RNA sequence: AAUUGUUGAAAGGGAAGGGCAUUUGAUCAGACAGGCCAGCAUCAGUUUUGGUGGCAGGAUAAAUCCAUAGGAAUGUAGCUUGCCUCGGUAAGUAUUAUAGCCUGUGGG
RNA sequence: AACUGGCGAUGCGGGAUGAACCGAACGUAGAGUUAAGGUGCCGGAAUACACGCUCAUCAGACACCACAAAAGGUGUUAGUU
RNA sequence: UUUGCUCCACACAAUAUAGAUGGAUACGAAUAAGGCGUCCUUGUGGCGUCGCUGAACCAUAGCAGGCUAGCAACGGUGCACUUGGCGGAAAGGCCUUGGGUGCUUGCUGGCGAAUUGCAAUGUCAUUUUGCGUGGGGAUAAAUCAUUUGUAUACGACUUAGA
């Protein structure tokens, strides 16, 4: 008998915090939190992604799970180099978040004969499945 | 601007409208809560108002002038034979208030109960439950699951009894039907017990004792388009007044522009359906009595 | 003005353990077991070692940091309430006629059946609370004893008795009769 | 977008589900709500309450019958803060609102289709956390609502063969999901894998 | 097989008005799944069809089409003013229609 | 008043023929664009020194870039404003990244405060605040903790269609 | 004419009648034999909403970036000290070291 | 009483409502853009964005306008010495 | 009173329609927390994983979807039957057994499509009623008048009458 006390484990506003921007000309965009402002603002450093160093309402992006080692207030050389370190990109994109996104893109580029060319194969998925639900 | 003197209003403002009554059998509107470890036996039976009577008895009221001295007192009859059992009701309870779901009637079905199915007797031809009659005849099947629903579902039973109204001086040979709340325990026990009692009788006794408290459930005497005056207990009028003095003079203020649903007029007085209550039984005579 | 983190720490004993999920508590130790309600309160609980608890209020106002210490308190008395216990003391007091106290029971109920309050002939009671125990106390005079593990148990049990012999229609700072707590304490003595 | 949209009350904020309601109605959308007793309402249960009996003491003076009527059920409650939002006395209203159903529970149809929720009338979207709120069945039992017990009765029934349902499907999905799984590295899989399925 | 539609599925809203009065030289039409101004503008110039039933039999057909087009958007959430042969009769507020591909620029 | 940009503003006397070169004067001025900073700048030195747009001539205007616009700096404001009882003297202390970004939210809060519109309130000094401990009031303090971190509880996700058909949940 | 009966058609949840508009029903003119309507294309007038190219100003934007000198702390490495399950902490020294930041000047 | 502007003699959009306020002055129409005023739903039009403030057991909610004061509060918010 | 009534079947007709056009796709609960998988000591449990919107999921190819052949599978689905079971909150629907039969685009074939002329919804939903045909099933009452008086201004109410 040990006491046993839930957890709620937040993701927390702090430096080195990865953040996806969700609205503006980034918007998909990864950056990390450089210094932190206030309760609501932060300022943000995305170079590996193109993002421009910026202050950001902390509304307009959404924090992920990641997090690297960067220095409070690293300018964008020290956060480009710390980034690429942590091999930041790689973390995010082999993720079932960024894999997702990546999923519905493709869905809205497919062509009407790719779109068509789906029907076909889970016409065949959908044969092979049906019966093995149904022999064990 | 303000009375002048103030008064109480004339009349009970909760028993509008004071209309007629849509049946001479006032309805039974409540019946007691059940507690469902005693026997099963109805809640409520039917009579006849016959006449009343005075009585002498002995007073029991330690502290009181009269303790251990005679009173008279006077008492109403009704005249009681046995009600017959002829079917069960089951309800349900919903959302919307509760609600019947069943009713298995008896095979044998009296010309009184019959009777009570018709507007023209005499001419009709009479297949009142003839054709229910018949579900019986097969081996049971179908009168076994209704009252089998009965039991499975219905948060409460009712019996359907008649009276044996040719066991009574009247004319009227139709007789009165009325469902009465079982309250003895147990739904399954319920629906049992009336079953068994289909086409049986069931005697006062069986329900009221000596000295119990019971209520009466009536449609008052009724007379008729009534004036102000007799309907509502209102002031007459003085002597001097011109067209009539068993009037309301002031029907209303100027405003609201409209008389009102306070005050008192004309209209039908009587034939109101009453619930009269603590009513001690003095006495359950039996006819086979001299 | 919204302060950023606030926690309480709550200490935790060798013979108890608590568990918390959502915000429901649970704490048993010798005394037994009481558990108490925290949805009302959007605090965050966060153990550190089983003697060690932690409370906390992210980006709160005063009237919420101000309610974030008093769930540190009523936890800890749920943890002392289970260990040592809590024991209320109340003394009769009257000026001529003797209060008349007892433990009636009608339907497995228990009551405080108090009589002659202020020569009253009237017969009060007051519902002997689910985990309370109430002893008459031997070698003092006029005294009663309401125990248990709750200590918002006993605190009102005991204030409902204290309340049913209120005084009408007197001075009452002359008429001083009533039954009063004169001692709120524990259980375990040593402690 | 779909024949009957059947909204679970519960967790909604009165006005805002009922606005939301009032102009799909409007726009030809049929809409049945569930479980209106489940509703919410912002503000403390006494304020509500008092706010009732302004409410409740209106009435017409000279006939208490003609003036205004005050319906109790949580349903009915939600539907006058819905009919306030539709031009009721036009044609056009009277054809919006025949579109509508409210209901206490979940009755039958509806306990079998699937319902949804409204997340811009979703209290705990919607009120700041450490607001306080009120039950519309609470409320409606407070003034003289009848059925507040049998409804938690039938409805704790009817979530006890729900929650068997759902435990037979997940056990399906456990399969499925368990077929799909083996169906995966086949040419059809890596395939569907790249047009993006 | 199944399905055959060739429009997007609409919806008759009101006409353009004020708050107490309206145009019904306008109607203003809601395109399922257009939710933004720019969102709309692809259907800017598609005809628009309200099919409707009648008792009469005409030409050999008891069915009956009022024709329009898409014109303009209209406020910020894929509303879209259109404008009909003859304008739609108020009744159908509320009503499907039926928004085309063409004239197509694909 | 807009989103703000800040102006260095420049204007002398006009020129007499018995005092030429007369002594120019520099304001830096919070305004949204150049015309509004003019009319700014007569106002205040018509409240110092004898001149009036009408005696007077701007000489330059010129726009303030912030020196170093990504880096947080704790800045400390000196503001008269009059309220509706009379007039007082404020410092407040705003933590933002630019000079130009946090007189605009000085506004806001005077506004939302203090309900002072944009014509009661005087700016009379803004500057960075070089050591830290040099920072007074908490509500900045507080961001200037070491290793400083924090969760944003209770998350809500501005739902696109009307209906949904989960049912949320707030977790982060 | 008011007003009335009959027949036929039609509407009516506390009046009726009216305006603009259209559905439906009824009814009718005219015109075809170029009459009625449409669709696309190329233009014209008005207009609305996108994509994209070339340039001008400014502190010849301010930044980032690079170079350089200086600096400090919400002090990184190292060191010292004190407990402490073989290092991890804590408080001291310590300004680039096994993180970095700030400030000025210069370059594009 | 004064100067101007209006209503009267005047509709149209707004202010729910309203002679005089705001906007704007009228031949019959089409397309466009706006004013004053609006854009949860009634109702055309962002349950838009941003920073604060406020929780009221008789909250508050937009000029004219359909009222509230002195004086109080250890409610909470920023300030001054 | 001119072969009337009802339930199933089809036929022709009318008359509708607040508005079909792949599918209303079922836990509950919490939100300062939970869903799912898994393991166990079956717990307020260990471990894993997910969210960041249904942008899903399912269905979707064939004369509006014609006529036909084969293979591989033993699966899927429509239809009428039949085995057992569940559902009363408005159950009027859900699940399960077994054969019969149609389809199968799981894959591989043969034939057809034009001239509806370069678009004209191009008609494929479901409402109610009406008329004959024949496959089951059923054979009343209420009202006027008369009468009671527990009722009544008149209607109405309550009685009685093969
Ligand atoms: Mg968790
Ligand atoms: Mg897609
Ligand atoms: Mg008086
Ligand atoms: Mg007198
Ligand atoms: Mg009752
Ligand atoms: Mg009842
Ligand atoms: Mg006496
Ligand atoms: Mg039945
Ligand atoms: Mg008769
Ligand atoms: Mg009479
Ligand atoms: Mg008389
Ligand atoms: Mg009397
Ligand atoms: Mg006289
Ligand atoms: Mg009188
Ligand atoms: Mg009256
Ligand atoms: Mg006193
Ligand atoms: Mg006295
Ligand atoms: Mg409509
Ligand atoms: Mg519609
Ligand atoms: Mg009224
Ligand atoms: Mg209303
Ligand atoms: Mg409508
Ligand atoms: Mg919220
Ligand atoms: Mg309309
Ligand atoms: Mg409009
Ligand atoms: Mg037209
Ligand atoms: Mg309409
Ligand atoms: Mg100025
Ligand atoms: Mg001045
Ligand atoms: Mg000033
Ligand atoms: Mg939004
Ligand atoms: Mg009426
Ligand atoms: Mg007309
Ligand atoms: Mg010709
Ligand atoms: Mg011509
Ligand atoms: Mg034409
Ligand atoms: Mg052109
Ligand atoms: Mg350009
Ligand atoms: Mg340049
Ligand atoms: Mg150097
Ligand atoms: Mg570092
Ligand atoms: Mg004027
Ligand atoms: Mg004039
Ligand atoms: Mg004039
Ligand atoms: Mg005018
Ligand atoms: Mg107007
Ligand atoms: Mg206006
Ligand atoms: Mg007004
Ligand atoms: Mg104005
Ligand atoms: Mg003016
Ligand atoms: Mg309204
Ligand atoms: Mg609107
Ligand atoms: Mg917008
Ligand atoms: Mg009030
Ligand atoms: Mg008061
Ligand atoms: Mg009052
Ligand atoms: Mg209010
Ligand atoms: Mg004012
Ligand atoms: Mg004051
Ligand atoms: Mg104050
Ligand atoms: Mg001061
Ligand atoms: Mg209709
Ligand atoms: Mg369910
Ligand atoms: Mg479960
Ligand atoms: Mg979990
Ligand atoms: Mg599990
Ligand atoms: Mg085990
Ligand atoms: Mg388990
Ligand atoms: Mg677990
Ligand atoms: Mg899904
Ligand atoms: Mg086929
Ligand atoms: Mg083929
Ligand atoms: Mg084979
Ligand atoms: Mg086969
Ligand atoms: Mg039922
Ligand atoms: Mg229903
Ligand atoms: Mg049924
Ligand atoms: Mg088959
Ligand atoms: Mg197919
Ligand atoms: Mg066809
Ligand atoms: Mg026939
Ligand atoms: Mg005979």
């Amino acid at each position: 008998t040990d006491s046993i006390v839930k957890a709620s484990n937040w993701r927390l506003v702090e430096v080195g915090r990865v953040v996806l921007i969700k609205k503006g000309q980034s918007a998909g965009k990864l950056a990390a939190i450089v210094e932190i402002i206030d309760q609501k603002k932060v300022l943000i450093d995305g170079p590996k992604a193109g993002v421009p160093r910026q202050a950001i309402n902390l509304g307009q992006v959404v924090l992920t799970p990641l997090t690297f080692a960067l220095p409070r207030g690293a300018r964008t050389a020290t956060v480009s180099k710390k980034w690429a370190a942590a091999a930041v990109c790689e973390k995010w994109a082999a993720s079932s978040w960024a894999k997702k996104i990546a999923q519905r893109e493709r869905r809205a580029a497919l062509t009407d004969f790719e779109r068509f060319q789906v029907m076909v194969l889970r016409k065949q998925k959908r044969y092979t499945v049906k019966k093995a639900l149904a022999k064990a | 601007s303000h009375r002048k003197y103030e008064a109480p209003r004339h009349g009970h403002l909760g028993f509008l409208p004071r209309k007629r009554a849509a049946s001479i059998r006032a309805r039974v509107k409540a019946f007691p809560k059940d507690d469902r470890s005693k026997p099963v036996a109805l809640t409520s039976f039917l009579g006849y108002k016959a006449g009343m009577t005075t009585i002498v008895r002995d007073l029991d009221r330690p502290g009181s002038k009269f303790h251990k001295r005679e009173v008279v007192e006077a008492v109403t009859v009704v005249d009681t034979p046995p009600v017959v059992v002829v079917g069960v009701v089951g309800y349900v309870e919903t959302p919307r208030g509760l609600r019947s779901l069943t009713t298995v009637w008896a095979e044998h079905l009296s010309d009184e109960v019959k009777r009570r199915f018709y507007k023209n007797w005499y001419k009709s031809k009479k297949k009142a439950f003839t054709k229910y009659s018949a579900k019986y005849a097969q081996d049971g099947a179908g009168i076994e699951r209704e009252l089998a629903r009965i039991k499975k579902y219905a948060s409460v039973v009712r019996v359907l009894v008649h009276t044996q109204i040719r066991k009574t001086p009247l004319a009227q040979k139709k007789a009165h039907l009325a469902e009465i709340q079982l309250n003895g325990g147990s739904i399954s026990e319920k629906v049992d017990w009336a079953r068994e009692h289909f086409e049986k009788t069931v005697a006062v006794d069986s329900v009221f004792e000596q000295n119990e408290m019971i209520d009466a459930i009536a449609v008052t005497k009724g007379h008729g388009f009534e004036g102000v005056t007799h309907r509502w207990g209102t002031k007459k009028l003085p002597r001097k007044t011109h067209r009539g003095l068993r009037k309301v003079a002031c029907i209303g203020a100027w405003h609201p522009a409209h008389v009102m649903w306070s005050v008192a007029r004309a209209g039908q007085r009587g034939y109101h359906s009453r619930t009269s209550i603590n009513h001690k039984i003095y006495r359950v005579g039996k006819g086979d009595d001299e | 003005m919204k302060y950023i983190q606030t926690e309480q720490q709550i200490e935790v004993p060798e013979g108890v353990t608590v568990s918390i999920k959502s915000r429901i508590v649970k704490v048993v130790g010798p005394r037994g077991t009481l558990t108490k309600n925290l949805k009302h309160i959007d605090v965050t609980f966060t153990k550190v070692n089983n003697q060690l608890i932690k409370v906390a209020v992210h980006n709160g106002g005063r009237k919420h940091v101000a309610a974030l210490r008093t769930v540190k308190s009523l936890v800890d008395n749920m943890i002392t309430g289970v260990t040592k216990g809590y024991k209320y003391k109340m003394r009769y007091v009257y000026a001529h006629f003797p209060i008349n106290v007892n433990i009636v029971e009608k339907d497995g109920a228990k009551f405080i059946e108090v009589r002659n309050f202020l020569g009253d002939k009237k017969i009060r009671n007051v519902p002997v609370r689910d985990g309370v125990t109430i002893e008459f106390s031997t070698n003092v005079k006029d005294e009663i004893v309401l125990s248990g593990n709750s200590v918002e148990d006993v605190s009102q049990n005991a204030a409902d008795l204290q309340q049913i012999c209120r005084v009408r229609n007197k001075d009452i700072r002359k008429f001083l009769d009533g039954i009063y707590v004169s001692h709120k304490g524990f259980i375990t003595e040593d402690l | 977008v779909e024949p009957v949209v059947v909204i679970d009350g519960k967790g909604h904020l009165v006005g805002r589900l009922a606005s939301v309601v009032a102009k799909q109605l409007l726009n030809g959308q049929k809409i049945v709500v569930v479980r209106a007793e489940e509703l919410n309402i912002s503000g403390e249960f006494f304020r509500n309450k008092l706010k009732y009996h302004d409410f409740l003491r209106k009435a017409t003076a000279f006939n208490k019958t003609r003036g205004p009527f005050h319906f109790r059920a949580p349903s009915r409650i939600f539907y006058k803060a819905l009919r306030g939002m539709v031009s009721h006395k036009t044609a056009r209203g009277k054809a919006a609102l025949e579109r509508l159903k409210v209901f206490e529970g979940i009755p039958p149809p509806y306990d079998k289709k699937k319902r949804v929720v409204v997340p811009q009338a979703l209290r705990v979207l919607r009120l700041k956390p450490g607001r306080k709120y009120t039950t519309l069945g609470k409320l409606s039992t407070s003034v003289g609502w009848k059925y507040e017990d049998v409804v938690a009765k039938l409805e704790a029934k009817r979530k006890v063969s729900s929650a068997e349902y759902y435990a037979k499907k997940r056990a399906f999905t456990k399969k499925v999901a368990s077929a799909n799984a083996t169906a995966a590295e086949s040419d059809v899989a890596k395939q569907l894998a790249a047009l993006g399925y | 097989a199944e399905s055959h539609r060739l429009y997007v599925k609409g919806k008759h809203l009101s006409y353009q008005r004020s708050k107490r009065v309206n145009n019904p030289n306008v109607s203003l039409i809601k395109i399922e799944g257009v939710a933004t101004p720019q969102d709309a503008q692809f259907y800017l110039g598609k005809r628009i069809a309200y099919v409707y039933r009648a008792s009469k039999e005409v030409r050999g057909s008891k069915i009956r089409v009022m024709w329009g087009k898409v014109t303009r958007t209209h406020g910020n959430s894929g509303v879209v003013r259109a404008t009909f042969r003859n304008n739609l009769p108020a009744k159908t507020f509320g009503a499907s229609v039926r928004i085309f591909l063409y004239p197509s620029n694909i | 008043m807009a989103h703000f940009k800040e102006y260095q503003v420049i204007g002398r006397r006009l020129p007499t023929e018995s005092v030429p070169e007369p002594k120019l004067f520099r304001m830096r001025i919070f305004a949204s664009n150049e015309v509004i900073a003019k009319s700014r700048y007569w106002y205040f030195l018509q409240k110092l020194h004898k001149v009036k747009k009408a005696s007077g001539e701007i000489v330059s205007i010129n726009q303030i870039n912030e020196a170093h616009p990504t880096k947080v700096k704790n800045f400390g404001v000196w503001v008269r404003y009059d309220s509706r009882s009379g007039t007082h003297n404020m410092y407040k202390e705003i933590r933002d990244v630019s000079r130009v970004a946090a007189v605009e939210t000085l506004y806001q809060d005077m506004a939302a405060r203090h309900r002072a519109r944009f014509r009661s309130i005087h700016i009379l000094k803004v500057a960075e605040i070089e050591k830290t401990a040099d920072v007074k009031r908490q509500y900045v303090k507080q961001f200037l903790t070491k290793d400083l971190k924090f969760p944003l509880p209770h998350r809500v996700q501005k739902s696109t269609k009307t209906f949904s058909y989960k049912r949320p949940s707030t977790f982060y």
